């Protein structure tokens, strides 16, 4: 698991 | 969300589609970390993500791992800079 993953934005 | 629904979308959009279904659940578990934890999980294989959407215990296990990893990362970075 990558704690630098892109933030998910609900759209 | 079905495999057929996912199969209909290009790969980056498949991730959005999965994220829209995972997010309310992950947000319920960890409101303050919701977007980051969802993003972390979205890196996983789609088949596993579909499984997690149908298996609350599997999702909880994975979210618990992500939260531990995220918090340890942030705390380590803070400690190194403090």
């Amino acid at each position: 698991l990558n704690p630098n993953a892109k933030e998910f934005v609900p759209g | 969300l079905t495999a057929s629904m996912l199969a209909s979308a290009p790969p980056q959009e498949q991730k959005q589609m999965l994220g829209e279904r995972l997010f309310p659940l992950i947000q319920a578990m960890h409101p303050t970390l919701a977007g980051k934890i969802t993003g972390m999980l979205l890196e996983i294989d789609n088949s596993e993500l579909l499984h997690m959407l149908e298996s609350p215990e599997s999702l909880r296990s994975k979210v618990d791992e992500a939260v531990a990893v995220l918090q340890a990362h942030q705390a380590k970075e803070a400690a190194q800079k403090a």
